[PDB]
């Protein structure tokens, strides 16, 4: 079980750890938080309480190294570093240890919703969508825009997600155009899969991290990729018959987590009454289906 | 974005473009079998495609034989439209190509914008005019031209005739659709209207009457006055 230390809180923030949040005031004496679960990416995120615009966050994997959190004055947030000397570092948490100054991941043991929602999450991924090679951790806010978004402006501050337009010479092969259009197979598992992801587990890796970007940043940008990977899938008529099984424990726990009062910013109608209804996979989806009409019956 | 009263000069101004119109391309007889369910048989279609400023109609016959076989016909004949529409246009010089198409009926948007992906710096519009561009198989010529082909075929028209000898551009356009708007509200009687002073003949390479300038505006006012006659007709004022 691994340790973020934080030197201090001088701003008053309710800080994210994957799904938990806790609120900290000005200077509490709070030290981080511990017993993160090894074998998982795991995201800390931030709302300041004086400026609830820019939710920001931290994506990482303890056995990549050792990290902290330090607030700094002049750039005014919450930043993730990497401690070399391990031994500084084993010395600074088991003094927090201690004293008790720390927060305890506070996972259920029946309960594998984080697991659920990043099982195909790599951190390697993560650093090619988050482009910043020198640290091994990646910044993520609710106002980096995507790639995609840029062509229709700084570059380095941008979300590299896998581009995919259903109106692009990459997704129509000449001579095709109906057929490719109304059935997306090629697209999806020769273009995609074949070609750019290589196999189901990258391109479920990045629907999951960009629905994740979406629901703990409200980054509109992951959003519109979240759906359009959603929709790529439900599109097709020849999908691997174990992706759409996955694909629908995937958009399961997803939108199980969702928080309840999101779904009016979070959730394009047109796209789910698509997928669920009219879609090629409209009766593939049975979990996801239950799930949506129960919880979210409005939008559909 | 999509075409409207607002900016209707637009239509002759010096930037070439194409209306298309695919209501004709998918035409169908609905009839009963001898077991008494129903049937369609399909007839001979076309596309109208049309520009505006020169009167230039390039009118591509859709024989039956392309439905062969096919299903969910009136989907397909969206992309069969739009198939055309493209082929058309890398058939012409560059300098002949349009910058903007637009599509009378939205369905087109989508067909159009895929088939045209080759040619991002032309513009697929919508518009919100009625257009009567429905009414063209009531164009003896074209209707003939239509029913008698026996494989695929596009026919060249003028279908201003030669009037922009005489008006202008926005003038013949206005003409073209009222002829058209009357020929659709009551093709019996715009028919009549059109044709009876057999002095006035349609010259072989025409296909409206050698009207004379007063003529034109006597037929006008009779083609106005069958639209309101039938809008009264239709809803009793
Ligand atoms: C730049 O001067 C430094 O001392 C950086 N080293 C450092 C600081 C604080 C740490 O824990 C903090 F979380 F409580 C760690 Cl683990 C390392």
């Amino acid at each position: 079980m691994n340790t973020v230390p934080f030197t201090s809180a001088p701003i008053e923030v309710t800080i994210g750890i994957d799904q938990y949040s806790f609120n900290v005031k000005e200077n509490q004496p709070f030290h981080g938080i511990k017993d993160i679960p090894i074998g998982h990416v795991h995201v800390i995120h931030f709302q300041h309480a004086d400026n609830s615009s820019m939710r920001y966050g931290y994506w990482f994997d303890c056995r990549m190294g050792n990290f902290y959190i330090q607030y700094d004055p002049k750039d005014g947030l919450y930043k993730m570093m990497e401690e070399r000397d391990g031994a500084k570092f084993e010395n600074i948490v088991h003094n927090f240890k201690e004293r008790q100054m720390m927060v305890s991941y506070p996972k259920i043991d029946e309960d594998d919703t984080w697991y659920n929602l990043t099982e195909f999450v790599q951190m390697d991924k993560i650093r090619k969508i988050v482009r910043k090679d020198e640290n091994q951790f990646s910044y993520v806010d609710s106002s980096m825009t995507t790639v995609q978004e840029n062509e229709l402006s700084d570059p380095a501050h941008s979300l590299n997600y896998t581009v995919i337009n259903f109106k692009s010479r990459e997704a129509i092969r000449p001579g095709h155009e109906m057929e490719d259009f109304l059935d997306k197979s090629y697209y999806l598992n020769t273009v995609m899969l074949q070609g750019i992801f290589k196999n189901s587990s990258n391109y479920f890796g990045e629907l999951q991290f960009a629905f994740l970007n979406a629901m703990f940043f409200g980054n509109y940008g992951s959003s519109l990729q979240w759906h359009a990977m959603i929709e790529l899938i439900c599109s097709s008529a020849t999908v691997p018959k174990h992706m759409l099984d996955k694909l629908d424990e995937i958009l399961y726990y997803q939108i199980k987590t969702l928080p309840e009062q999101y779904s009016d910013i979070l959730l394009n109608e047109r796209v789910w009454n698509i997928c669920l209804y009219s879609s090629f996979q409209k009766n593939s989806l049975h979990n996801t289906e239950k799930i949506m009409e129960n919880k979210y019956p409005e939008l559909l | 974005g999509a075409m409207n009263s607002s900016n209707y000069a637009e239509l002759f101004n010096n930037d070439i473009k194409l209306f298309v119109d695919d209501t004709n391309v998918y035409r169908v007889t609905v009839h009963k079998t001898f077991e008494g369910n129903v049937a369609t048989k399909a007839i001979n279609g076309c596309i109208f495609t049309l520009n505006p400023k020169t009167g230039h109609l390039f009118l591509k016959i859709i024989h039956t034989s392309v439905w062969a076989g096919q299903k969910r016909l009136s989907q397909l004949a969206k992309w069969k439209t739009a198939e055309e529409v493209s082929a058309l246009v890398r058939s012409l010089p560059k300098e002949e190509q349009p910058k903007q198409i637009i599509v009378t009926r939205k369905a087109m948007l989508d067909p159009l914008e895929v088939h045209m992906l080759d040619f991002p710096n032309i513009a697929i519009r919508p518009t919100e005019l009625r257009l009567p561009f429905s009414a063209a198989m009531s164009i003896d010529k074209l209707s003939d031209v239509v029913m008698k082909a026996t494989e695929p075929q596009m026919v060249l028209f003028n279908i201003y005739d030669d009037w922009l000898d005489r008006i202008s551009s926005y003038t013949a356009f206005s003409r073209l659709t009222l002829l058209l708007r009357a020929l659709k509200t009551n093709e019996e009687s715009a028919k009549m209207i059109l044709l009876s002073d057999p002095t006035i003949t349609i010259k072989s390479y025409h296909l409206w009457p050698s009207f004379t300038d007063e003529q034109w505006i006597t037929i006008e006012s009779q083609m106005r006055d069958l639209i309101l006659t039938e809008y009264g007709r239709k809803y009793n004022v």
